[PDB]
Parts: structure tokens; C-alpha cells; sequence
């Protein structure tokens, strides 16, 4: 993986670096550096793929040094790399590809492909270059066991969930009270709703809760906290919850009362906003509790007072509502985020190729399903898939 | 065991009741539904 | 089939009846034909119905009927007809039997009863119901009447079938209803009988099934028609029979999982 | 230009697009005769005129009464409005009326001496109009044996009318029936409901509201045409009528089987 | 709707406005011969902590007359039966109606023939008087051991009965003869216990078989028994434990409708 | 990120940018009726907005299919982009919370106005099919 990632950081060098006119000095330890790879693998054979559509291919090594005898660089320099480097990027392609395509339910980590089980030989060790990228400094730390860090943008950490808990119900849908939420990505929309407006609750009170437990522990996220469900304020007609009939859900929205954030580790508070909107910071948390209320108005003018009665043909339902969205965070673990494209091209290649469903990863690399059931051996893997991609990625757009 | 007196048509009336059983009704609409499917190209897409 | 216990239900977004048919006498009159009742149920099961699912029953007047109106079925439409003069009585009878009462006894010989809340009423049923009632202030003295005397007592009924009284919530009251041809029960609203549908013929949408000043509910089981002919009234009932069912439901209190809530 | 066919109408939600019709006024003779002047449609038409209508564009039709009315009630004006008195013992005639005029119906011919009948669907009644019909129906088993009636025998039926002028019968679909209309006075058509027609709205001066347009019995609509008013004087009805004739045709819209668009959609 | 009745509770092993009808014969109210011994009683309840106006007296005049449709009016229901030697039967029927839960549908005898499903089918009948005659009906629907036209050669099971409770033979049909003038006849079946209601028995021993089975003689809590020689004393009895009775008793059981039965058409 | 696009360009080799929210959408806001009549009570079609890089769409039936074969009544939506987009990620939700509160629009002509109290329903079938 870090010998993959060299060949690959140093192809990106080759190509930036050696062009027509530069001088020599800009290039000449990336000179050297290039012919250390071409030494290391002169006289190596390597085949990548035979899994699913991907076709074999094999590569051999021979190569003579770029030289190191000009003060400017000239077309015939540049043309000369160039072959090699377009060789040795489609080298780099193919073994990202076949590593990506792979996996494993034991040891995920480890190398899975031919190719990069050859690459972790101790005679490829001469070409490392430098770890800059995020994902092979994270790579190299897990490996070390120090303490690793993925920041996402809006990371993907909830799976997607549309649903509604009915605390109060009859056969007829008519005097409903519960909650309704719909989880995904990096969105929390949550409504709690009472059909009977908190008329006869203890205080003209109706209590709401909603617990959506991380599966992995997020740290340093910004948070943007707002008082109202925008999905669940609109008339709707919802399946019941065996799916045998339908209810009508028609919303009228007041401000949530006593709104209560709390972010947990481990079952302990470690943050807790009160009646607080928009910016809010979790420092490091695995469960998001958001407590509200649905307070009767004690004051109503007419208008009000009409759609609130006392008796059971309720026409307008009382519901109050939040949203949360995580904004940025960091993660130990690997995650899929709106920003970065390495789940877009595991699951490319593998649509691509026509993979067989293999024994760890879901169809599809279905990430609802991933993040649902995100066992160790899926974290390994995905991270090892994840840091292939990103390799891959340094050279192919 | 023994044929009594006079066995009737035993086959007859098995399947007097047999093709009235549940099974029966799921065969028929097995065959209905499959049926319906080659004749709605104009539903196109009308089933779940 | 824990029976007793109130379990919230979680659902995902992202996924043998009888019927009963009450008539006044009325109508069988202008029928004038025996066989109507076995036509109605051939009708139904061209509807669906399986033949003997239809019952009829037939009631004398409003007045009648509003006696201890039980309707044992899984659906039950009324047709009530429409008297200007009998307003109030269609919808005590409506609310009676359009909503579900939990109630208990009234010795009004031995206790004061007052009303706890708006739920609370008094549900008074027989031949003849006459209903005077004395308010008493906290030192048990009477405000406009005199216990000891039933005369000053304030009447709110006579002779009717079925009233329901509304008294001020909070005060306690001496009754003075005539028990010998009347039984007076404290009752309270559960919530709406889904059972049952009432369906006026003439008038002009006059129920009032809530004691609230400030509303008169039209509930989507309270439905009118014009009529001119008894047989296009039966006629239209039969051909919406489906829209009829759609608008009711099952009894809530029959169905199992009412166990231990007021089942039945 | 492209008529008879139905190409889907595309329009943007973010654009800005910055007297030739007749109205026909349906009154009954009782309130000519309370009016009790002869130059009462010249005054109406000049305040219609002030309101904006060009003289010669207001009709006045008079009927005697809503039996009468009933009886064919023929509608050729871009605008009509029909003001029927109400009476407590005519409710079900003032439904029949007003579902007659503001619902389109196609009718079929009825030959009740040669065909039984059955209505298919929700939407198909018989409307039957005349002089005096009396419907009189049996319904017939799987045999065309009469249920609770006698095929052979007319006395046998079930009675549905009475020397009714308009009538529209619902009888439970799916099953055929042997009528006994008296057609030597009354028609009966065999009618399906179109939908709404946009031409006619009617006022009810008098009593509360009670039309209901829909044989299902678990709905009554009240449309933006069915309006309604109090009224103690004539003069004040009309005087309300002309003031507020803008708002009347706001809530009306010219007939849309009469518009050219219409071709070989039953009109034009 | 289902108040989640087909989900599971978890509980943990370590964690830590009623009424009351008394039903009470004519006998107990000739013996007081008081006119406020009903004012008395709710006064004393009222000591024993029952809100004044929640403890309603009932009267019936016989066990026979009371199983007529008996009414289970309050939230608590205590009703005081007194023992008679040549009333076992009819104590018995009175005790199982009224304390547990059936549930009956019509029946047409004079159209239908009639069996018992199951161990808890029994056909109840009540009214002025029943007098249930039976002819069981072979496998070729004709009479065993009667003539189905002639209903003299029936099998007389109930005779003038106020309430009946009969058992036949399960599996097998049979023609019913019953006064339908003066008696209704329902196929009933029991749903299980009631313990909304409970029996205090003054006198005898202990009497009352609740369950047709005859291997089967079970005694609830509910089931009371005390020995009596003064009216005011079984009072006072009730009056002083009514804690431990209501104990005994559970108020969820309280029905809508206060009639012994749930009737299914 | 760009000279080295335009360098590889030059190479004749393939090139790539890489966008979150990408703006591919012209912005389109409009309304197809498949039924329609002038007094816009009784409609049938759909509504969408097209913009940067999301697509709101609802298809809407005043009658809720009473008369519709089955049932049911289909709606399609078509977005051609003017470029091809590769590993896309891409978020689909079953709501169009833009077309889900009462609207008065004005008809395709711009003649007149008509109503829009849109009762939300879930999609039934939904099949999203991306094509090269
Ligand atoms: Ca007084
Ligand atoms: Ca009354
Ligand atoms: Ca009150
Ligand atoms: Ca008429
Ligand atoms: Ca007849
Ligand atoms: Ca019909
Ligand atoms: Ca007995
Ligand atoms: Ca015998
Ligand atoms: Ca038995
Ligand atoms: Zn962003």
C-alpha cells in the first residue's frame, strides 16, 4: 500500500514536474527518485485481474534511467519520460482496480491482490517517497496504531431511515399522537405531532424524544440545529404501521418547546444546548438525543382557538419539529461524505467490471446497508478500498 | 384397507372437494395472474 | 397479546361483516310490499354481501328508538327522518349513538352529582324523563331553589325519551328526575362510535353532537339525503353501500385488543 | 388545429404575463309580478350596462315554477344565472334542477319496450322529464325473472316517481331492470355525468342550503355556483344581482364543451 | 388499535374516582328495616376511604330473579348471595355467568339445528321461563333416541328456569324445543375470567362449580364465603374489608355496556 | 487541478474535474398537464424544478387515480445533461418538498390562475435510471 501509493505519487511528480523548458534543479530529486522505481522494478513480472470483467493483464519492467546530464529540460527529455510514465501509470490503474475489486472476511487489511502482495516484498521497500496524502498518513498511523482522523463534509453516518412511532393510536387514525423521522446522510428531521393539541396531557404538555445512536464516534462536528421539520409539515397520507390501511396526517406547526439537544459517549452527556438554534459544536459524541415539546398555547385568538376543540373531529393536528444537520466532522473510521469521491469510484469499478458479490460488502456497495451493519471486517476493508481509490485517484480523473 | 360394501367412485370424490381446496384457488390464481402479465403490456409497469 | 398495556406501534414509511339497516315504520308502510326486505338482501349480495349478513330493523318514531337504542352489528346505518319540530331530539339521539359512553349509576336519593369535566353529562332514558335540578353552593344550601322542595327546583326536561343534561361543571346538584318511568346514568365520552352511521333524510344538516356552543362537528358518518320515494332512498343506500362501509369502521371497543379498555 | 387529440401542455412557473359574452338572468314570474313595472328589464339592463355589459347582452328568461322549469330547462348563453325560489316541500326537486343544470350529461335513448337496463357505473342515471312520469321498476335475477316483481305484471313494480316533471333515478348497478315509464308524456334517457358545467350557476333565494348534486349519499359538494341569499324584496334580489354580477361570472367560466377546443369531445 | 398488543415488554427483576355496586337481596333490606342504612353504609365507606357518591346499593329479590340478564353496573361489583340447599345449581350458574366473560351470539332454533364446538360453547339461556327440550340428530340429520317432527319424545335438559346454562355433546347436532315466548337462547363461549365482579356466598358450605367440566371444581379468589345470623354484621364485614376485597378484585375488567355478555350478531 | 487538466488536454489523455454540487442543471422551473381543462379543476401531470445540481419533480392527480387503470397513474421525468458526469454520488428522497404546500400558479398561456392543494402520497414504483 505505501509502495503503491510512492509509484503512484511519483508518476503524479513526473508529470507535473518534467516538462519541456524547466530547469534540471527542479527536478532532479524527483529524478532520482524515479530512477530508484525504475531499478526497484526493472525485471519484475506482475498480472493484474481475472476477476469478473476485468481483463488480465501482464507487465514487465524495462526501463533505462531518465538521465541527469541537461541544465533544461528539451522535447527529447520529456519525450522519453514520457513513455515510462504512461506505462507505469497504467500499471498503477490496473493494481488499484484489481485491490479495489477484492476483499476479504478475515485479515481485510492485508493486501488482497497479487500485484500488491508482490509490492509488500521487502525489495520494493527503496521506493516510498513521501506519505503526504490523508488517507496513507492515516493508513501508516492505523497500521502504527496511533490515533487516526477522517474530516467529512456532511459525512454519511446515518443510514437512511423513514419512519413514525405511534405512542397514542386507535383503529381509526383519529387522534394520533407520536413522532415521525427520517434519517439520511447527514440529516436529522424529526416531528413530533398529537392530533388532540396537549388538551387534556398533564400542564397541556406532550413530551417528545428521539435517540439516533451513531455506529461510529464523530468528534469536532459543527452542528446546524433549526427549529422546524420542513419534510413533515405538509398534508400526508401514510401507510399504516402493519401497511393494511392509511392515515392522514395534517400538520399545523408551532415552535418546539423546552428543545433539548444533548450529544453522548458512552451514555454520558458530553454536550447539552438548550433552547439554542442555528451553529452549535459537538466535541466528541455517539448518540444524538433531541428532546422537545408541544406546549397548548395558554393564549389563542379566534382563529386559533377554532382549530384547536376539545372533542374528537380534529382537523388540524398540533406538531413541532427540528432539523439537524452535521455540517463537518472528524471520524476514527472511513466514511462516504458529500465532498470526496472514493465510494463513487469503489462502486464504479465494481459496476464496471461486474464484480461477483463477494463475502463482506453488500450488493451494489449498497452504503445504506454498509453503514447499517458497519462490522470490523467492513471497516478494514472499506478502508483499504477507500485508500486504493485514493491512490488510484491521484492519477486518473 | 378393505373396500366396504359397494366402494363408491373414491377418485370422484376426492376431487370434488380437492378442486374446491385452498390449493386449488392458488393454482387458479397463479394461472390468472400470469395470465393478466401477458395480457397488460399497455400497465407496463402496474405491478409491484 | 399483551393485552392491557399501551406499547407504542413503530411503522416504516418507506414500504365477514354484518350490517344492520334501521328504518321507521314509515318507510315499510310506503314499501307496502312483503318481499322488500328479501329484495334489499338479494341487492346486497349483488353488492358483495353474502345473503343473511343484512339485517332490518324497524323502529316506530325517533321518540321510540331513542329508548336504550342498542345496535348489535358490525355496521349499523341509521335512517332517521327529519322534523323540524324534532331537532334537538335527532341530535341527542345522534350523539348517543354516534359516540361512545362509559356510565355509571346516580342514586339521586342518596348523593349530589356534579359534572367533572366537559366529557361528564347526564344520559337520562325511559318513557317518560322529567329532570329538575336544584344547584348548591359550598354550604349545601340551594342558589335559586330550596332543596326541601321540589317545586322551586328547576326543570330541564319532561317527559322526554332521551335528553342529555349539561349542568355547570363543578357544582353540585340535587336531582329530582321521575325514576319510576326514567333512569338517569353519569356518563362520560370515550370518543367517537365508528360503528354506527346516521343518515338524515330532508332537512337542512341541522345536529348539533357536541354540548360546545362553539362547535357543531359534521363528522364524515353524519350524512343527508333528499328524498321523495322510500324505494329510491333503500336504493341509494344499497347502490353506496361501499362508500357507506369506507366511511365507518370497526368498532374499536369490539375489537380484541380492547380487552381491559372498556371492551364491547 | 390539432383536434380530437390530447398532446400534453407544457407552461412555466416562472414567467410574468403582464362585454363580448351574454348572460342569461332565470327568474320566476313572481317576482315580475312583484316587481309590477313594465319597464323592470330596461332598468336592469341599464344598470348592466353601467356595470359594464353592452345593451342587448342581458337576457331575461321567466319561468312560471321549478316543476315547470324542469321540464327540458335549455341554456344557450355564454353566462346563465337561474334565481329558484326555495320551498321546504321542494328540496328534492331543487337538487334534481341543479345537478340537471350544472353537470354535463351525455343521454342515450331509452326504449324500455325492448331493452331492460342497468347502469354501469356511478356516474350513469336516468334522468327522465316530461309531463308526468311515472318510473316503475323491476329488478330481474340472473334469469330476467323479477325480483320481488312480477316480469308480466306492471302492478307488481316498484315505484320510484310520481307524475314527476324531472326525475333522475339510481338504481343498484349491475343488475338489469324492466321499467314501466309512462311514455306517453314523459322521456327517459339513459345519462352519463360528464362533469361540471361551467355555463350555469344557480342562487337559491329563500331557506338554507340544502342541494346536494351527488347521488352518493356520503357527499354533498357545494360548488362556487350554488350560491345562496335571503331575500324579502324582488327589487333587492336583482339590485344584489347586478352589483355583484363580477363576482357571479368570476365564479362561473365560459362552457367548456362550447369552446372550439372541444371538437370531437361531445361539442363542436 | 392493537395498544401494541403483538409486542413484548421487558421489565426488570431487580428494579424498584371507582365505584362499588353491592348487590344484596330483599331479604337483607326487610331484616334491617331501615330506611337510611344506605346513607349509614356510604357514610362508613367513606371512613374506609371511598369518596361519597362512589358505593351504590343494588336489590334484587331472588338468586333466580337477579339471573335474569344480570347488569354489572360499578368499576367494583360485590354481590351477596345467599345459600339455599335446593339452589346449588342455580348459585352455580348465577357465579359463573357473572363471573366470567362470554361472549354470545343469536340463535334460531326454530330454523336451525345447533352443536357445540369446543369445551367452552355452552348455550345460555335466559328469561322468565326456559324449558329447554333437546333431540341430538345422527350423522343423516335424524333424531337419536326422539322423532324430530314430535318434540314430546325431546329430552328435557331446563324446566321453567330463569337461567340455564346447558351442555350437550360436542360434535353433534341437535334440534332445540325451548319457550322462545318467554326465554332467549345464545351460543355462548367463555372468553375466561371476570375480575371485575365478586361473590360473597352467606350460608352453606362451599358450593359452587363454576366450570362444566366435572373433574374440574375450582374456587377463585373472588369466590367469598362467610357465615351470617344478622344482616347488620355481613355489613359491617364487607364495609371492614372492602380493602382486601378489592384486592382480590381488579377494576380493568369493567365493561362498556354492563351486561353479562358481549353479544356478536 | 486546472493547468494539470490542461496540460493532460493538450496531451491528448483524459481529464477530469471534480465537483461537489455541481451546477449541470439549467434552471428550469415548469409544469406539464397530461388532462387538463379551463377551469383547472380536475388535473393530471407534473410539476419540477431543475436547478444547479438538484432536481425536485411531483407528479400530481386531482381524482388520486380513481379512474386510472389500476390505479395508478405514472409520471416519467427527463433530465438530458449538457455533459457527461462520472462517479456521481448522488442522494435520492421520496418527497418533493417544493411541490408539497397550496399553490395558485397561472395556466401555461398565462391566461389565467389555477389551484394547486397538493396532498402528499408516497411514490409508488419509483424507478431512477441514469443513461450514457
Ligand atoms: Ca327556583
Ligand atoms: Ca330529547
Ligand atoms: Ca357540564
Ligand atoms: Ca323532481
Ligand atoms: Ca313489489
Ligand atoms: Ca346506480
Ligand atoms: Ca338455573
Ligand atoms: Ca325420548
Ligand atoms: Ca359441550
Ligand atoms: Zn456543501
Amino acid at each position: 500500500m505505501d509502495v503503491l501509493y510512492s509509484l503512484s505519487k511519483t508518476l503524479k511528480d513526473a508529470r507535473d514536474k518534467i516538462v519541456e523548458g524547466t530547469l534540471y534543479s527542479n527536478v532532479s530529486d524527483l529524478i532520482q527518485q524515479f530512477n530508484q522505481m525504475i531499478i526497484t522494478m526493472n525485471g519484475n513480472e506482475f498480472q493484474t485481474g481475472g476477476i469478473g470483467n476485468l481483463p488480465i493483464r501482464n507487465w514487465n519492467f524495462n526501463f533505462g534511467l531518465l538521465g541527469t546530464t541537461l541544465l533544461n529540460l528539451d522535447a527529447n527529455y520529456v519525450e522519453t519520460a514520457r513513455n515510462t510514465i504512461d506505462y507505469f501509470v497504467d500499471f498503477v490503474d490496473n493494481v488499484c482496480m484489481d485491490e479495489m475489486v477484492r476483499e476479504s472476511q478475515r485479515n481485510g487489511i492485508a493486501p488482497q491482490s497479487d500485484s500488491l502482495r508482490k509490492l509488500s516484498a521487502i525489495k520494493f521497500k527503496r521506493i516510498n517517497f513521501d506519505n503526504s496524502s490523508e488517507y496513507i498518513e492515516n493508513w501508516n498511523l492505523q497500521n502504527r496504531r496511533q490515533r487516526t482522523g477522517f474530516t467529512f463534509h456532511k459525512p454519511n453516518i446515518f443510514p437512511y431511515s423513514a419512519s413514525f412511532t405511534l405512542n397514542r393510536s386507535q383503529p381509526a387514525h383519529d387522534n394520533l399522537m407520536g413522532t415521525m423521522w427520517l434519517n439520511a446522510g447527514s440529516e436529522i428531521q424529526v416531528a413530533g405531532f398529537d392530533y388532540s393539541c396537549a388538551i387534556n396531557a398533564p400542564a397541556n404538555i406532550q413530551q417528545f424524544e428521539h435517540i439516533v445512536p451513531l455506529r461510529r464516534v464523530l468528534t469536532t462536528a459543527t452542528i446546524t440545529l433549526l427549529p422546524d421539520a420542513e419534510r413533515f409539515s405538509f398534508p400526508r397520507v401514510i401507510n399504516s404501521a402493519d401497511g393494511a390501511t392509511t392515515w392522514f396526517f395534517n400538520p399545523v406547526i408551532l415552535r418546539p418547546n423546552n428543545v433539548e439537544v444533548e450529544f453522548l459517549l458512552n451514555g454520558q452527556i458530553i454536550n447539552t444546548y438548550q433552547a439554542r438554534f442555528g451553529t452549535i459544536v459537538a466535541r466528541n459524541f455517539d448518540t444524538i438525543r433531541l428532546s422537545f415539546q408541544l406546549m397548548r398555547p395558554p393564549n389563542m385568538t379566534p382563529a386559533v382557538a377554532v382549530l384547536f376543540p376539545n372533542a374528537q373531529p380534529f382537523e388540524h393536528h398540533a406538531t413541532v419539529g427540528l432539523t439537524l444537520r452535521i455540517e463537518s466532522a472528524v471520524c476514527e473510521s472511513v466514511l462516504a461524505d458529500a465532498s470526496e469521491t472514493l465510494l463513487a469510484n469503489v462502486t464504479s469499478v465494481r459496476q464496471e467490471y461486474a464484480i461477483p458479490v463477494g463475502p463482506v460488502f453488500p450488493p451494489g456497495m449498497n452504503w445504506t446497508d454498509l453503514i447499517t451493519n458497519y462490522s470490523p471486517s467492513r471497516e478494514d476493508n472499506l478502508q483499504r478500498v477507500f485508500t486504493v481509490a485514493s491512490i488510484r485517484s491521484m492519477l486518473i480523473k | 384397507k378393505s373396500t366396504i360394501d359397494a366402494a363408491k367412485s373414491m377418485a370422484t370424490n376426492v376431487m370434488k372437494k380437492f378442486k374446491k381446496s385452498g390449493l386449488a384457488n392458488s393454482v387458479s390464481t397463479l394461472t390468472d395472474s400470469l395470465s393478466d402479465a401477458a395480457s397488460s403490456i399497455s400497465r407496463g409497469s402496474s405491478i409491484r | 397479546q399483551n393485552y392491557g398495556i399501551n406499547l407504542p406501534i413503530t411503522g416504516s414509511m418507506d414500504i365477514t361483516s354484518t350490517l344492520c339497516l334501521y328504518y321507521p315504520t314509515e318507510a315499510a308502510t310506503e314499501i307496502n310490499d312483503n318481499s322488500w326486505k328479501d329484495t334489499l338482501s338479494q341487492l346486497f349480495l349483488t353488492k358483495g354481501w353474502p345473503t343473511g349478513s343484512v339485517y332490518f330493523k324497524e323502529y316506530t318514531n325517533i321518540a321510540s328508538f331513542s329508548v336504550d337504542p342498542q345496535l348489535y352489528c358490525d355496521y349499523n346505518v341509521v335512517l332517521m327522518k327529519y322534523d323540524a319540530t324534532l331537532q334537538l331530539d335527532m341530535s341527542e339521539l345522534a350523539d348517543l349513538i354516534l359516540n361512545e359512553w362509559l356510565c355509571n349509576p346516580m342514586d339521586i336519593t342518596l348523593y349530589y352529582y356534579q359534572q367533572t369535566d366537559e366529557a361528564n353529562k347526564w344520559i337520562s332514558m325511559g318513557s317518560s324523563c322529567t329532570i329538575k335540578v336544584c344547584p348548591l353552593n359550598t354550604q349545601t344550601l340551594g342558589i335559586g331553589c330550596l332543596t326541601t322542595d321540589a317545586t322551586t327546583f328547576e326543570e330541564v326536561a319532561t317527559a322526554e325519551k332521551l335528553v342529555i343534561t349539561d349542568v355547570v361543571d363543578g357544582v353540585n346538584h340535587k336531582l329530582d328526575v321521575t325514576t319510576a318511568t326514567c333512569t338517569i346514568r353519569n356518563c362520560k365520552k370515550l370518543g367517537p362510535r365508528e360503528n354506527v352511521a346516521v343518515i338524515q333524510v330532508g332537512g337542512s344538516d341541522i345536529l348539533d353532537i357536541t354540548a360546545d356552543p362553539t362547535t357543531a362537528p359534521q363528522t364524515e358518518r353524519m350524512m343527508r339525503i333528499n328524498w321523495k320515494k322510500w324505494w329510491q332512498v333503500f336504493y341509494t343506500v344499497v347502490d353506496y353501500v361501499d362508500q357507506i362501509i369506507q366511511v365507518m369502521s370497526k368498532r374499536s371497543r369490539s375489537l380484541n385488543s380492547a380487552a381491559f379498555y372498556y371492551r364491547v
